[PDB]
């Protein structure tokens, strides 16, 4: 045995850590799993990836949208609102230095905030405008796995990128607000407000 | 004390919104309807309670007076009879007289928002429906009604919370039915078994919030 | 110790939405319904069959529904 | 809190007038043989998992 290295070099720790472990950039995918009895196989993880970077082919089916790679759907959701369009790389990058920052904080392996914030925030009733003639009230009903995991993200890039808005403190910084203020039930985030809001509606209307 | 405004979402502040209010305009130089043409309104086809602003007059040097402006935990939004919203800056200076009052409504809703005479800041600005994108996030709904049950204000004002504001929403009209937000709040309130003008209301609830949130 | 569904007996009608209804997509309709309406059903074949009626309805159409 | 969990075993048409509500009889997971229809809001295919917040209660017509 014994491989050396090759006439064109590559670094220890990428000789180290890739072969071994299928990672992230430097994070493991073995553990974390969900603690939801719900939502699985909309959580794409287990598959792994290296970056959120993938000519993803998941649209053009009802649901193969749902495997896509949960990171890269946040990185999704990031690139909008004009001036964000296009731009994969700046999105990528963001990701890159949040997982920095949540990891530093009480580390709890940061795509366990990920998965706690999706979980914990999904209106899990909701209302629509249900006519009744003329006066158009409201019926509470009980949402799709597949719009709870949408509506999840949703609230996050929304109101991160408001926080985010006419201040000093990034992106980066206040999406990594908002996802500690909704790995735990907090109300402090925009989300946790928001969900509460709807499903508090929607038992006074029941 | 800091200036409230709607981009704020988190301070706990109370917010009136005299919707339902009579804006409309006039061509003779473009003129408000009341006084002026109370002999011409069948002449120009119109109605009655369509010419009341000076109810909204009233009720914004009703509000706008206030020491709650004056300690800084009011906003005053205004929705019309054809449902125009209206976001108002509370450090504005509300004419007294009802000509100059009216040659600025003129001027709000020809030119659709008011400006700064000092600065860079809209005095007044004309908003989108809905209303609860433009109120803060915790915030509890009621809406004025005599056929509502009668409360009082301070015990209501402290069952809420450190974080929940609160808004009230008022038909700024001569009469009607007490219809025009069941889409939007969560309760239906009265002040008095007796029935009120508009600006005696806004008094009650704003002089119960002062006795409530200890403003002297 | 109601004048109208319409009959001397309710059941009749119970059988005659059965002859209003089309011969396709009853099954639509049919699949609604919760497992209290088949407690409350088949007191009305109990209603038929100790009526000994076969008049207003045939045993291919309570077989059909039953099945 | 009474968090309850339902699978859905069959799809049965389409009911209300913005048309996206779908009567839908699931089977509840805990505590089996025994069904309710009820009405989801978003895009469900069969054998999804939904929360329950309530226990017994069903709709039937949305105008």
């Amino acid at each position: 045995f014994t491989p050396v290295v090759l006439a064109t070099p590559i670094p220890e720790e990428v000789q180290q850590a890739q072969t071994e472990i299928k990672l992230f950039n430097k994070w493991s995918f073995e553990e974390v799993e969900v603690k939801d009895a719900s939502l699985v196989d909309y959580v794409q993880v287990r598959q792994p990836i290296f970056v959120a970077h993938t000519a993803g082919r998941y649209a053009n089916k009802r649901f193969r949208k749902a495997q896509c790679p949960i990171i890269e759907r946040l990185t999704n959701s990031l690139m909008m609102n004009g001036r964000n369009n296009g731009k994969k790389l700046k999105a990528v990058r963001i990701i890159k230095h949040t997982l920095d920052i949540i990891n530093v904080l009480t580390d709890q392996n940061p795509i366990q905030v990920v998965v706690d914030a999706i979980t914990n925030t999904g209106p899990r009733e909701d209302t629509t405008r249900v006519g009744g003639g003329g006066a158009a009230r409201r019926q509470a009903v009980d949402v799709s796995p597949l719009r709870r995991v949408n509506q999840a993200i949703a609230l996050l890039t929304i109101g991160a990128r408001e926080a985010a808005f006419r201040n000093i403190k990034t992106i980066a910084e206040t999406l990594a607000e908002e996802l500690i203020n909704a790995a735990k039930g907090s109300s402090t985030s925009y989300a946790i407000k928001k969900k509460d809001e709807l499903e508090r509606v929607a038992k006074s209307n029941r | 004390p800091p200036v409230l405004t709607s981009k704020d979402k988190i301070t706990k502040r109370m917010i009136v919104v005299l919707a339902m209010a009579s804006l409309e305009t006039h061509k003779i130089k473009y003129v408000l309807l009341n006084d002026d043409h109370q002999g011409l309104l069948k002449k120009m086809g119109r109605d009655i309670s369509e010419a009341r602003p000076d109810i909204t007059h009233q009720c914004l040097l009703t509000l706008l007076d206030s020491p709650i402006n004056k300690a800084g935990k009011l906003q005053v939004y205004i929705q019309t009879s054809r449902g125009i919203l209206i976001e108002v800056n509370p450090t504005v200076r509300i004419p007294r007289t009802f000509k100059r009052f009216s040659g600025l409504m003129v001027q709000l809703l020809h030119k659709l928002s008011i400006r700064s005479v000092n600065s860079e800041e809209k005095l007044l600005k004309v908003i989108k429906n809905p209303i609860t994108d433009h109120l803060p996030t915790k915030c509890r709904k009621v809406t004025l009604s005599f056929d509502a049950p009668v409360i009082r204000v301070q015990d209501y004002i402290e069952k809420l919370d450190d974080d929940e504001s609160i808004c009230v929403f008022v038909g700024a009209m001569a009469r009607g039915k007490d219809n025009f937000a069941d889409e939007y709040v969560d309760e239906k309130v009265g002040l008095s078994n007796y029935p009120l003008s508009a600006s005696v209301a806004c008094s009650k609830f704003c002089h119960g919030a002062e006795d409530a949130w200890n403003i002297l | 110790m109601v004048l109208i569904a319409v009959n001397k007996t309710p059941e009749q009608y119970i059988m005659d939405t059965l002859l209003r209804i089309r011969m396709s997509q009853l099954e639509d309709a049919l699949m609604v319904m919760p497992f209290s309406y088949v407690l409350k059903f088949l007191k009305f074949i109990d209603t038929v069959m100790q009526n000994k009626t076969l008049l207003h309805s045939h045993l291919p159409l309570i077989c059909k529904n039953l099945f | 809190t009474p968090v309850t969990l339902a699978k859905v075993i069959k799809v049965l048409g389409r009911t209300g007038s913005r048309g996206g509500v779908t009567q839908v009889r699931v089977e509840f997971l805990e505590d089996t043989s025994r069904t309710i229809v009820r009405n989801v809001k978003g895009p469900v295919r069969e054998n999804d998992i939904l929360v329950l917040m309530e226990s017994e209660r069903e709709a039937r017509r949305l105008r």
